[PDB]
């Protein structure tokens, strides 16, 4: 009965949520096809949004004029690091100890920093000083209080690749590459009590959700197809790059599951990492802008 | 949810409820749209006419009396007994068949003795 | 025992082909996929598909080695088996939770059935939609149904949960 | 009880909108007058029943 | 035009307005039934609309002497550049502005153009006349002295 | 079985009845919002008994009407699971029988009536048992037990109740009496 | 058929007077206003269904009281852009 | 303008925001009560007339 907007609480979408708020799994990498009867089973109106003079939708009829678009999802075969959180992921990874889940601080030290969190609960500027001191103090240590210190290697960064200068033979310092699956399985161990001691929340923003497992698809209404002269359908940038995602995705599942020449997995993995980075931000750093065959960069 | 909060609820027998509907029926009686009671309300009235085994006031007296007979007889179960009007031990069996506790023949007869009054004699 | 249970789960996924894969890597302690294929006689593609599943369950490890003459990489696999009695639980905890959820559903649920050798056990929601005839075969719909197995499935799962409820 | 300028404007504004949708008018007779001008004469006689809840 | 929402005391006036049609000066352009569909008074007849009007409707009459209207010079530097005025209607094609109100707009008269917008909803209209009218702004908030005065 | 509810809600009183004491006034407005509606938690709201107390009015920017916090009494009907009810057979079908137990109807299928082989008399509208020659038709008084509730829509005509009588002491009242010896 | 615009400077002048009511009418109401049904304990925009005539939010199934919320069509599209990324814009409404 | 306000009160200032904007996505709220947030959403601003609340008893015999 006619309420108004009280507040807004930002956070991070969880994989669990994305599956219920999705209307259908997009699977057919194609656009319209062609000049008559434009109805497919993947990215276009598969209970997603209506734009043509055909009334079909998700049971509600509701013609293209005044019809809020519905979201979709894509079940990604492998985990994928989100580029936007990269810098923060570094602060998490090299400040805690692996296998335990502790913040590499004794209980006593942990206990007293709690009292600086209620006295500062409104001023965003002066809390950033206090987070970084914990950050800086944890980075210069090697003695966890719950694994007996077994010599903790140091992490690397920049732009999205990670390493750890370990020892394995007698004194070597090879650079073992890091895979998103590896990283993800290491963050789910960090208990919920420790997230306030970092820069996170226990319910709204879990750290493990930063590694994209399901990509939500924008609706049809937000992806319009502009026409050039009078018969040409100059497809939308969003649509093309999404189509590009499914074309590499579809070969990906079929190429690892059947034959396994191992080499393909290395090349294919980083390309997907490369490709998703452009979808989030085409003007990213260190990433060749994936343009359409005309020279015009995709926005 | 009905409203913000539910603050109080009470269990009512079918016989006593008939009067409230009849009172509500007597209102409206407003003639301007004539205001007929809607279908499901009209249906409930007819159903109420046939199953009222007791007088409105004497049902209250038994309802209070059944609550004070045993601690394990709450208001809903006692109100249900007034709606069914059990005649002997067999009716008590089928009502309490799916319940937590099954009354023994001894403790049932104490209840029966209370229900031995008020019986319509018809 | 400790050797035995690690061989049983891979048999549940791959089979006898996967039992030899786990037997082969424990023998050599560092191996490529070609070295594991020759010791058992299985093709190297069939061997390697089994190892990607154990990689996905956190039970197989590998560190890349640069071939200095050809410039390529070939993997040296090892084992990491410090997660054994918990994945035995942490699968079977939520899988018995899935078996909890089914038994809790079976109380207030499916009551009808078609009288054929196929398509029984209809819900009451579908029942009123069908208007008491079958749309699959056409037989007259019958009633209260599967009462023995909802007693039997109640008596199949409750004793499996006492073992793992500890 | 003397109103502030902002409270005065609001009261008139609220009262005027009620006068459009029904809500009987007091003695405000002359000749054809807009709903706004109706609220002005009623307020000039101090008969507006709307009281300002003061936050204190 | 402004919507008026006929109630009971201006019923007589509005009946004449909608009957006058869209051409003469004291006329009307639209009529809005309680359902919300706007009916345009143009096409071929306006008699059958101006029958029993039935209170609760809404007529959009032309601007008459006395409706509140704002006025803007555009660039809106100080606070005083938008002020509410009272409409008076005369034949020709320029806005007539009284001379002492031409320090606050910082206007001259060699072709400078001004715009005027008309608020509609009854709460908004009332609010404009009580709080922004010219007479409440003879003294300027910048310094303690009069701003609207003799030139 | 019925229930009496004392619930406080918020009522929007239109200005069109602004010259009338709030208790009667809010009562009419509130009444055309709840009658005829199935609230999934509690059930069929039959009728508003009365309005006990109503608070002061508050105006909100934009609407122009007046919001009040009222207190009223409601009469509801809840068919909770496995609750024993009594009703009257008001409809005959070749596959079941609709039994009005109140504001709604309760369907009991022919396979859950009695411990006996029941056949449908085609020429008439009745069920006849094989072994016992007991016949059940229109207008009979029965006693049954709720076995399932299907709460779909808010419309009373779209939710359906499932019951059964296949227990000792159920069925037509005349059968029960003949079986007691 | 166009005149001049009401951009940056024209909002700040009306605020100075204190005309809240006049402001809203001028800058938004002369566009489209779309009414959407928000879930109370979830925060995610619900979903209709014609032919049956009912609302339904994703996580909680009909039991939870969903409420109407009136907002500018421009702002609804802005939420979607955040929603297309991994950001969740939970709209926590508050009573009259 | 660079210091603390609400998150939306820096969204329409110096578009670069994709490093500082994602910062707020980790544990933060917002109620309202600015000026530009309320004008973007359609609510009455808290200055001016908006800061007054009315109340009125409803017998009203006209007389
Ligand atoms: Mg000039
Ligand atoms: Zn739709
Ligand atoms: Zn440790
Ligand atoms: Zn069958
Ligand atoms: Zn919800």
């Amino acid at each position: 009965m006619k309420k108004v907007i009280g507040s807004i609480e930002f956070g991070i979408l969880s994989p669990q949520e994305i599956r219920k708020m999705s209307a259908a799994e997009i699977t057919v990498p194609d656009t319209y096809d062609d000049d008559g009867y434009p109805i497919e089973g993947g990215l276009m109106d598969k209970r997603l949004g209506v734009i043509d003079p055909g009334l079909r939708c998700e049971t509600c009829g509701a013609r293209a004029g005044e019809c809020p678009g519905h979201f979709g999802h894509i079940e990604l075969a492998r985990p994928v690091i989100h580029v936007g959180f990269a810098k923060t992921i570094h602060r998490v990874l090299e400040s805690t100890c692996r296998e335990c889940g502790r913040i590499k601080l004794t209980d006593e030290e942990i206990e007293e920093y709690m009292q600086k969190f209620e006295v500062m609960g409104d001023r965003k500027g002066a809390v950033d000083k206090l987070i970084k001191e914990i950050h800086k103090k944890a980075k210069e240590r090697m003695v966890c209080p719950h694994c007996g210190a077994p010599q903790f290697p140091i992490k690397f960064e920049r732009p999205t690749i990670y390493w750890e200068l370990r020892k394995d033979e007698e004194g070597n310092e090879y650079k073992h590459r890091m895979m998103p699956s590896e990283v993800r399985d290491r963050l789910e161990k960090i208990p919920d009590k420790d997230l306030p001691l970092l820069g996170l929340h226990p319910e709204k923003s879990r750290p493990e959700w930063m590694v994209l497992t399901v990509l939500p698809v924008p609706p049809v209404t937000m992806r319009p197809s502009i026409t050039l002269e009078s018969g040409i359908r100059a497809e939308d940038d969003l649509t093309h790059k999404l189509v590009d995602i499914i074309r590499i995705n579809n070969r990906l599942k079929s190429n690892i599951e059947a034959g396994a020449p191992q080499l393909i997995i290395e090349d294919l993995w980083d390309l997907l990492q490369y490709h998703v980075t452009t979808y989030i931000n085409n003007e990213t750093s260190g990433v060749p802008p994936a343009k359409h065959k005309s020279g015009r960069p995709l926005k | 949810m009905i409203g913000r909060k539910k603050l109080e609820e009470h269990y009512i027998t079918i016989a006593e409820a008939k009067e409230l509907l009849e009172r509500r029926h007597a209102e409206g009686l407003a003639e301007n749209p004539e205001e007929p009671m809607f279908y499901e309300a009209r249906v409930s009235l007819e159903h109420a006419e046939r199953f009222a085994k007791l007088k409105p006031e004497q049902a209250r007296e038994l309802k209070e009396k059944l609550m004070g007979l045993f601690d394990w007889i709450n208001e809903r179960i006692a109100a249900k007994l007034v709606d069914i009007l059990p005649e002997d031990y067999l009716d008590i069996r089928v009502i309490f068949a799916k319940e937590e506790y099954m009354p023994t023949p001894e403790e049932a007869e104490e209840i029966i003795k209370v229900i031995d009054e008020y019986r319509p004699l018809e | 025992r400790k050797n035995k249970e690690l061989l049983e789960i891979a048999q549940e996924i791959g089979g006898e082909e996967a039992v030899e894969v786990v037997k082969a890597l424990e023998k050599m302690k560092e191996a490529t996929d070609e070295e594991l294929a020759e010791a058992t006689g299985i093709r190297v593609n069939t061997v390697r598909r089994i190892l990607y599943m154990l990689n996905d369950e956190g039970l197989a490890d590998f560190k890349r080695i640069r071939d200095p003459e050809t410039g390529w990489y070939y993997y040296y696999w090892r084992l990491e088996t410090k997660k054994l009695p918990e994945i035995i639980r942490s699968r079977k905890m939520a899988e018995l939770k899935k078996l909890k959820e089914m038994l809790e559903e079976e109380t207030s649920e499916i009551y009808y059935w078609c009288g054929t050798e196929g398509h029984p056990k209809l819900t009451f929601d579908e029942a009123m939609e069908y208007e008491f005839q079958c749309p699959i075969c056409g037989k007259m719909l019958m009633q209260y149904d599967n009462t023995h197995i909802i007693e039997e499935l109640k008596r199949r799962i409750e004793e499996l949960e006492i073992e793992l409820g500890l | 009880f003397r109103y502030t300028r902002f409270e005065k404007a609001r009261i008139i504004g609220a009262r005027a909108l009620q006068i459009a949708m029904g809500a009987p008018v007091l003695i405000d007779v002359p000749e054809g007058i807009t709903p706004l001008q109706a609220a002005l004469l009623e307020f000039e006689k101090g008969v507006i029943p709307i009281t300002v809840i003061r936050p204190s | 035009t402004v919507p008026e929402k006929v109630t009971e005391f201006n019923y007589e006036k509005l009946k004449q307005r909608v009957l006058n049609g869209p051409e003469k000066y004291p006329g009307a352009n639209y009529v809005i039934d309680p359902e919300g569909r706007r009916i345009r008074l143009m096409e071929s007849n306006r008699e059958l609309i101006a029958e029993k009007l039935d209170i609760g409707w809404t007529v959009e009459r032309h601007l008459e002497d006395g409706d509140v209207v704002l006025f803007n010079r555009q660039p809106s530097l100080h606070r005083m550049s938008i002020m509410a005025h009272r409409v008076r209607v005369m034949p020709y094609r320029t806005f007539r502005l009284n001379l002492p109100v031409c320090p606050p707009y910082n206007a001259d008269f060699d072709g400078d153009e001004m715009n005027l917008h008309v608020p509609q909803t009854e709460e908004a209209q009332a609010e404009a006349k009580i709080l922004m009218e010219v007479q409440n702004h003879i003294i300027s908030p910048r310094y303690g002295g009069p701003l609207i005065a003799g030139i | 079985m019925y229930k009496l509810l004392k619930v406080k809600d918020v009522v929007r009183i239109p200005p069109r009845m602004f010259t009338m004491d709030p208790k009667e006034a809010a009562k009419i407005v509130l009444r055309e919002t709840y009658e005829g509606i199935y609230d999934r938690d509690e059930g069929v709201v039959l009728a508003i008994l009365d309005v006990e107390e109503i608070s002061e009015g508050v105006i909100v920017p934009g609407d122009g009407a007046t919001y009040h916090e009222a207190i009223f009494n409601v009469l509801v009907w809840e068919p909770r699971n496995q609750e024993v009810v009594e009703g009257e057979v008001v409809e005959m079908m070749p596959y079941g029988a609709f039994i009005r137990i109140g504001p709604m109807d309760g369907l009991v299928h022919i396979s859950q009536l009695m411990d006996d082989y029941v056949v449908f008399d085609e020429k008439n509208r009745q069920f006849i048992g094989k072994e016992t020659n007991r016949v059940l038709k229109l207008g009979d008084y029965v006693r049954a037990r709720i076995i399932g509730v299907s709460v779909k829509s808010r419309v009373i005509r779209e939710n359906k109740i499932n019951m059964t009588m296949r227990q000792p002491g159920l069925g037509k009242f005349e059968w029960i009496e003949k079986e007691k010896k | 058929e166009g005149g001049l615009r009401f951009g940056e400077m024209e909002r700040d002048v009306l605020i100075g007077h204190g005309a809240a009511m006049l402001l809203i009418e001028r800058l938004l109401e002369e566009s489209d206003k779309t009414e959407v049904w928000v879930c109370e304990s979830c925060g995610h925009l619900a979903l209709e269904d014609k032919r049956r005539g009912k609302v339904y939010c994703p996580v909680c199934g009909e039991d939870e009281r969903i409420s109407k919320v009136e907002m500018s069509y421009a702002f609804k599209l802005l939420l979607d852009e955040l929603k297309a990324m991994v950001i969740r814009p939970s709209l926590r409404l508050k009573d009259r | 303008v660079g210091e603390k306000a609400s998150v939306l009160a820096r969204a329409a200032f110096e578009i670069t925001t994709q490093h500082l904007f994602a910062a707020a996505e980790r544990g933060e709220v917002d109620p309202l009560n600015g000026v530009v947030e309320n004008v973007l959403i359609g609510q009455p601003v808290p200055v001016g007339t908006g800061i007054v609340k009315l109340a009125m008893s409803l017998p009203l015999r006209p007389k």
